[PDB]
């Protein structure tokens, strides 16, 4: 599924993420834009035996279990494949896991490179939340 | 040890340095904040980490904000100036919203 | 350019009384609001943001709350440390502004 940025906005603010640590909404719509364009069946292999799954990208050899990574410590508890629905619940009780404080989105790499320092807010502004 | 500390001409085009250390610019925005003696805060404007610039509407055709990401540098450049622009100069680091870290200040007044 | 109405413009509090001030915007600002504390002769530092949240090391007697166009900060038993100036700004798009702040006196 492709989400609309507002749509998406929506979701994440009503599972807890706006301000969440201390990150204002639009960190987490504008980490998803750059990590997985929206689409909750993304997927990308990285030259490490790492995979990463879903909406926000969660990393198969720190985070969730696929069973096919070489070190995997699975610090979600969960099976990665259980992380690529329309729902993005289960993909946001793993990332408030990976961010306990506030450096916590540098969990993301398109986060730190491509939404801090930017107006993160103006992927949020005109949705209706 | 996020540190921000202003140097200005004091009394007077102008510019005016925020310079800055603990933090790289890329991540950050750095806001221009002013207070007349005696009067309130009023926003002047900001560059934002990734070098885009918004300013204060009634003044954006006399301001100019740039900065010098690798000398952790950020300026604050005025024209035509006047006297009601005397006031204390203040920049800020803006985190995600909220300005959480300001330098002391310097004072500029207009040669008048 | 989106306003804020800042009231009252002073108030005389004695340590331990309970005291509000409000900010009104001109224009809805979803929660983005923060407050600043101004002592004498110091810099504005940062109390709140994001309409409640407490900046780190800002003890719990200070409150804030709002949504849309209208917020509160909220000092319960005001202490000696908390008399100063104190001012909201918005940071909904650009151009940010500031309340035109409340001066806290002892009485």
């Amino acid at each position: 599924k492709v989400f609309g940025r507002c749509e998406l906005a929506a979701a994440m603010k009503r599972h807890g993420l706006d301000n969440y640590r201390g990150y204002s909404l639009g960190n987490w719509v504008c980490a998803a834009k750059f990590e997985s364009n929206f689409n909750t069946q993304a997927t990308n292999r990285n030259t490490d035996g790492s995979t990463d799954y879903g909406i926000l990208q969660i990393n198969s050899r720190w985070w969730c279990n696929d069973g096919r990574t070489p070190g995997s410590r699975n610090l979600c508890n969960i099976p990665c494949s259980a992380l690529l629905s329309s729902d993005i619940t289960a993909s946001v009780n793993c990332a408030k896991k990976i961010v306990s404080d506030g450096n916590g989105m540098n969990a993301w790499v398109a986060w730190r490179n491509r939404c801090k320092g930017t107006d993160v807010q103006a992927w949020i502004r005109g949705c209706r939340l | 040890q996020v540190q921000l500390q202003e140097s200005g001409p004091g009394l007077v085009s102008l510019s005016i340095t925020c310079t800055v250390s603990g933090f790289s610019l890329t991540g950050y925005g750095v806001n221009w904040v002013r207070q007349p003696p005696g009067k309130g805060l009023e926003w002047l404007g900001m560059i934002w980490g990734d070098g885009n610039t918004d300013y204060n509407s009634a003044l954006k055709s006399r301001l100019s904000i740039s900065k010098d990401n690798s000398k952790s540098q950020v300026f604050l450049k005025m024209n035509s100036l006047h006297t009601d622009d005397t006031a204390r100069y203040y920049c800020a680091r803006e985190r995600d919203y909220r300005l959480d870290y300001w330098g002391q200040g310097t004072t500029l007044t207009v040669s008048s | 350019d989106i306003v804020l109405t800042q009231s009252p413009a002073s108030l005389s509090a004695s340590v331990g009384e309970t005291v509000t001030i409000t900010c009104r915007a001109s224009g809805n600002i979803h929660n983005y609001l923060a407050w600043y504390q101004q002592k004498q002769g110091k810099s504005p530092q940062l109390l709140v943001y994001y309409t409640t949240t407490l900046a780190d090391g800002v003890p719990s007697r200070f409150s804030g709350s709002g949504s849309g166009t209208q917020y509160s900060l909220k000092i319960n038993s005001l202490q000696p440390e908390d008399f100063g100036s104190y001012y909201c700004q918005h940071f909904h798009s650009t151009p940010r502004t500031f309340g035109g702040g409340t001066k806290l006196e002892i009485k």
